[PDB]
């Protein structure tokens, strides 16, 4: 009919919409663990600048001008890698907290969306309908980015006239905004793990010249 | 010749969504997070008096 037409567009916008909630929660997961990543790199930096800030200036005591200049080039370095590893423990936390913003979204809806398919799989229309729901009972979307979020809401919400959908929609508008928020904070956690990094080898190259303790 | 309207079905989805139901045709439905079926199954057919068993989603 056109009601399996209908119903077939139907059965399709809840198989994309469950396919990008399954993979949601894996994708948090290895941002979590990058932004983890980041953060103790940022550390492991800070801690070797320190290091090498102390053998430059222990190295500096009674020194000459153009290997005092040296030490207090590399205090400067070790600081800066302080203040990065300080930047990367803020950004790790917005990680966190909008993993578990994301965590939240997909627990309201994943198990809605497996019921209906499995509805969909058991009582479908046709053989087709029965046959796609019965193919994405298991299925995880390849990626997901904010814009496919809002996209198979607005297309789930222009399917179904009910008010589910329409909350559902209103959701995952807040949720590819988190998404969008997830990627900027795991940016600025492997920035700032590069910025401690680069810091960390100016102070051990300014305190090359010094013996080490 | 039975016919249906579509299920009201407040704190709930089914599925599939069409404007008129002919008898035996079977709809299946979901609560919202919080909420539970009335009976265990999400199951509703069109019947004469009806959707049969009534779906209701209740806190």
């Amino acid at each position: 009919n056109d009601n399996l037409e209908a119903e077939l567009e139907q059965t399709k916008a809840l198989c994309e919409v469950a396919k990008q909630l399954r993979k949601l929660p894996l994708l948090t997961e290895e941002r979590r663990f990058e932004a983890v990543g980041a953060l103790e790199e940022s550390k492991k930096a800070a801690k070797e600048g320190k290091k090498a800030a102390k053998r430059a200036e222990a190295g500096a005591v009674g020194g000459t001008s153009e290997q005092q200049q040296a030490a207090k080039r590399a205090r400067e370095a070790a600081t800066v890698a302080y203040e990065a590893s300080v930047r990367a423990e803020a950004a790790a936390m917005e990680v966190k907290r909008f993993a578990r913003a994301l965590d939240s979204f997909e627990s309201e809806y994943e198990s809605v969306f497996s019921g209906l398919l499995r509805g969909a799989a058991e009582h479908g229309g046709n053989e087709t309908i029965k046959q796609l729901a019965k193919e994405c009972a298991t299925a995880v979307a390849d990626d997901v980015t904010p814009e496919a979020l809002t996209r198979a809401a607005h297309n789930l919400r222009g399917l179904y006239m009910q008010d589910f959908a329409e909350e559902y929609l209103q959701e995952a508008n807040e949720a590819a905004n988190k998404l969008e928020e997830l990627q900027k904070a795991t940016a600025e956690t492997v920035r700032a793990a590069d910025a401690a990094d680069d810091a960390k080898s100016e102070a051990q190259e300014e305190a090359a010249q010094f013996p080490e303790i | 010749e039975i016919t249906c309207d579509p299920p009201r079905i407040p704190n709930g989805v089914y599925r599939p969504e069409l404007s008129k139901y002919r008898g035996q045709d079977k709809i299946t439905y979901e609560c919202k997070k919080g909420f539970f079926p009335e009976i265990r199954g999400t199951d509703a057919t069109c019947t004469r008096d009806g959707w049969v068993p009534v779906p209701r989603c209740a806190w």
